[PDB]
């Protein structure tokens, strides 16, 4: 099975009323599908918790992602969670989530605690795991495009099997860098594919410029986000080369019927899958998860003054050893 | 009357726009939004959207196309969201504007402004921060600015606007809103290449600029408590800088420390420091001291402690004069 | 109109000189011999360059042996000192056939006061004022944002004028390459885009874009001369810009330093003679002028004189700063 | 054996190949070309395309997949062209080589070389004479090493290759070949971080390295010939370079003229000067004289007048010794 590279309409394989439109059959357990739709809330109970850390002052910064829980929570199980490669973009802790980083990290990087393992280093919003090959975010629009594009052909000339996805805003697919980085990948046949998470020439349409499959789906559909975006990493795994693939979204916070979750819920409902009772129970959950994941981060504590000299390089050179000396005399 | 750094940045533009057809503005969300700081609100509904243009989010772009835009016949003053991203654009800004009067005998001109935020003192953390003016002064072809006062934000953006060399206009956003100071709303320019005298001094000279000003003059106060008269000098302009106030001052108090929250090796400061050294070495009586921003990056959870703050430039001064 | 992403190169001129285009031709013997003249004298200008290196009276050339087609076709498609021309450093034919005096080509090859840049950069990087000729820069695709804020200068002044942006294969490879043309694409600006592909397709790049793209026989000057003309007039009447493909074959090395069938000249001579526009003995006198133009070019291009060592210190700026005023003193004290 | 600067740097880079496969080049022409100056020649044939990889001509893509490439697993020596093209790869290079170590709190290493020709006295005009060292050394996080001989060029390189942290290598072309000297074949490396005495000296001190070696040791044995014992120290290593061998020197001659063909404003020898001036003012018979290349695009005519001349730097040593 192939899906249709630059179609007009976004592919779609949810109906409005819970129908499988697909021209293949699910293959989806029951259990995985529920999986999907407990991530997907475990999303967007996580954005509406960021509201809160910004209104109360717990946090300086958030990027709302309400409304790209589909898109992302597909891409974090098309993928093999600390197998594969993530190089995602600030307004992914949706797709951190479901990936498996704890509550914690991605909590104390908003508040930068010590639970952040990238130590306070940057403003909210800016995740990153080595447990979970998830590129520590980079505040430029699109840097991390040719950085992905170079772990790939890492990948490909190692053996290793792994892929390396890539998730974007369609601001960054004006930088050079966002086409310089997919065109390498591209030339080399590099395990890379290429997301955008666009909040709607079409993005899909770029892909003629690098010679690979681009596609146009609907990104508010679970099942399509994660079976195009399973196919091209497959493609990738293969060793066919890079694919671009547009997830059309609708942001409802700042930079009704679309909401991703209620049209999957009817999905799940369809076939015996869901149920008010569940519904509540896994909320619950949730917010259990969320309250103790807050409580882990703040009580981690502040980032001592003095790690803003660590990791600039693996050891600490002279004029780092006479600044960090400097500093102390003021604390 | 009264205004901020936006309010004077934005009547510096709307009031070179009125005067000059060929004056635009060009950059991301610079229209409708009037700029993510507001700096050209209400100029698109003014002038419309041939004269205030929303670009792609591509610095390269923004910057290139402005040099091509200069070099034909508009008059752009594009801006760049943040100065940590100017990098996308470096080699518009490099090899195009800086050189592009040089490479061609003169036979074309860059006539544009490039203006950015900067600056840490608000938590932007790597990318919300940085002060890459040192990348700027080391490349030739290209006169550098950075404003610390809405008098001089509008005095010196217009007069950008008027000069025919290619400017790097820096606005420190910790300041776009910090003080309300008097601006008068007649035509008035101030020159690029002048240092201005925040505050005469016999004992020690502080030089500085932008975004620092704040801590540099509370601690020309907390000198004076002490009796110790502080000469502050805000260069204003980096490139060319104002060889001249910088070395009076000097050959006067015959200490000198130099502040600036970009980073220490091969900054602009240092630049000043090593000139001060090579030319007035019989005029000090003390090493001239830098109070610079570490040689990290930029850090989101020690943000407050790498800015430089009152006590570290004091404890400078304190030297210098000791010495 | 001509066919946008074709399989094939549009051609337009058969292998045995005949015409095949769709509509008749519309270009008088006088513009076709012009064009076959321009070509020569490109070729003949490259030949020389050659010689110039081989007695290091120029430290460098960027061989253009078989671009004279696309550079010849470019230069009568526009309007030269009216349209703006952001060129590389393989342009010097295309450079030639707008009209830039060969004295000023040599002047800079040779790096003479006869150079309106005044030798300020290596061989290879001309640049013309008058001609809207924009001063080359070398990096491959660094002068590709400037053509599109042309353009799009162009366009809020109403001026009708075009800007059209050549640049090599390598090119298209670069972020700002993408970047630049993007923009123009999205502003709608009167830019032409042309790569001068010495051979995914460079055309079906335009898809990224929204911008129609073109493959072309670039060895054909006919072919090149029509499609970019067809281009450039969309861009005239405010349609946006294009990307033209031309495919050609380049003779010499990618660049020298001071250490076949596909020849568009024959191919186009065989068009003219076929229909009596050529003959033998317009070539000997044709080669003869051109001769005599070259050598008189270079003999203003060296009695010009060296570029003086202050020059160095002049155009950084306006005027020189107090900084450039100091180290051009301490310079003098060296001379 | 003896070798030039090439010949040294290719035979780094067969013996780091040889011993860890990790170790891959990739660039424009680095494989079947050999490379423009021929540094990767041969290691096409020994190593195969997916260990020596020719890239598209984006520098941008080259610097960007070698971070990929190097935080995954591999071990990457990226070629840029020229020193002058490393600007359209600018954002990669300090947006995401300089801070990954910083930003991700440690979690992500960048183990890359990023290779370089540099430097004037090659006719090279605008964009084949650049001497960029100063972007680099200015942005926290990068290392940068500027080699003068073909022994500093085997071993700092093989140096490189197996230090973990991101090392901006600079070749100064015009020392490609210009000199055949010992090379051991056997492994060895040499530290990053130190300078290197090329001659003793107490009566001053010469702080060079890279591009203007030829000059300065000519300058220096002008200067024996008339009496003057100089001491001329070959930094090698810019970031971070040898702060103890610099003062010792200082502290023991008094005088120093600090010589670089990299512009002179913000330069990273101006911030050798100012920490001098700054930290032994004390030990200072005479100011700090910088010999470098002028604030200005570099020069195609002029070129052998803007790269420092020994005329230049005796006039400059004579200041020095005079004062």
């Amino acid at each position: 099975h192939r899906f249709e590279t630059f179609t007009e309409e976004p592919i779609r394989l949810i109906g409005e009323e819970g129908e499988w439109l697909g021209d293949f059959p699910l293959d989806l357990e029951g259990e995985k599908l529920r999986r999907l739709y407990r991530d997907m809330l475990a999303a967007r109970m996580l954005d509406e918790r960021y509201t809160i850390l910004i209104r109360t002052g717990k946090t300086s910064f958030i990027a709302p992602a309400a409304g790209h829980e589909a898109a992302q929570v597909a891409i974090a199980h098309a993928i093999r969670p600390g197998f594969d490669w993530v190089f995602p973009y600030y307004r992914d802790h949706g797709l951190a989530l479901a990936l498996g980083i704890p509550l914690k990290e991605l909590l104390g990087q908003m508040l930068a605690t010590k639970a952040d393992p990238n130590k306070g280093r940057q403003m909210p919003e800016h995740p990153g795991s080595k447990a979970l090959n998830f590129f520590t975010v980079a505040s430029p629009i699109a840097s991390h495009v040719p950085p992905a594009a170079g772990a790939a052909i890492s990948m490909k000339l190692l053996r290793t099997g792994q892929v390396a996805v890539c998730t974007f805003g369609d601001g960054a697919t004006s930088e050079g860098d966002w086409y310089a980085g997919i065109n390498f990948a591209a030339v080399q046949g590099a395990p890379a594919v290429f997301i955008a998470e666009n909040n709607f020439p079409t993005i899909a349409d770029k892909a003629h410029a690098f010679g690979i499959p681009g596609y146009l789906v609907d990104g508010m559909d679970v099942l399509a986000s994660y079976y195009v975006v399973k196919e091209a990493v497959e493609r990738a795994r293969r060793g066919e080369g890079p694919s671009l693939v547009e997830l059309r979204v609708y942001r409802y916070g700042p930079h009704r019927k679309k909401d991703p979750i209620p049209r999957f819920r009817r999905f799940l409902e369809a076939r015996g899958l869901w149920n008010e009772e569940w519904e509540e129970d896994v909320r619950e959950e949730i917010r259990a998860e969320l309250e103790r994941g807050l409580k882990e981060a703040e009580e981690a504590g502040p980032v001592p003054p003095e790690w803003m000299f660590e990791d600039v390089f693996a050891e600490k050179p002279w004029h780092l050893l006479r600044q960090e000396a400097l500093l102390k005399e003021e604390l | 009357a009264l205004m901020t750094m936006v309010q004077a940045l934005n009547r510096a533009l709307d009031e070179e726009m009125a005067k000059d057809p060929r004056v635009v503005v060009l950059g991301e969300d610079v229209g409708k939004r009037g700029g993510v700081f507001l700096v050209t609100e209400g100029l698109l509904q003014k002038y419309g959207p041939d004269r205030v243009m929303d670009t792609p989010l591509s610095e390269a772009a923004i910057v290139g196309a402005a040099l091509g835009m200069a070099a034909h016949g508009l008059r752009p003053v594009a801006e760049i969201q943040f100065a940590d991203y100017i990098f996308p654009g470096f080699d518009q800004l490099v090899s195009q504007v800086a050189k592009l009067r040089y490479r061609s005998g003169g036979q074309f001109t860059a006539p544009l402004v490039v203006r950015m935020p900067s600056g840490g003192g608000v938590r932007g953390g790597h990318h919300h921060s940085q002060s890459p003016e040192a990348h700027f002064v080391h490349t030739a072809g290209l006169k550098v600015v950075a404003v610390s006062t809405p008098y001089d934000a509008k005095g010196l953006l217009k007069a950008a606007i008027r000069d025919e060399d290619p400017v790097v206009f820096l606005e420190p956003k910790r300041l776009y809103r910090s003080v309300k100071e008097e601006v008068p709303e007649e035509d008035y320019t101030l020159p690029i290449g002048k240092a201005a005298l925040r505050r005469e001094g016999k004992d020690l000279t502080l030089i500085c600029y932008g975004t620092v000003m704040p801590e540099v003059l509370q601690a020309a106060a907390e000198l004076a408590k002490a009796g110790v008269s502080a000469e502050v000098l805000d260069l204003r302009t980096l490139m060319p800088w104002d060889y001249e106030a910088v070395m009076n001052s000097v050959a006067k108090t015959g200490r000198v420390v130099l502040v600036s929250d970009a980073p220490r090796h091969a900054s602009f400061v240092s630049e000043v420091a090593a000139t001060i050294a090579e030319d007035l070495l019989d005029m000090l009586l003390a090493p001239p001291i830098r109070v610079t921003g570490f040689d990290t990056p930029y850090p989101y959870a020690q943000d407050k402690l790498y800015l430089p703050t009152v006590t570290r430039i004091l404890n400078a001064a304190k030297r210098a004069l000791d010495y």
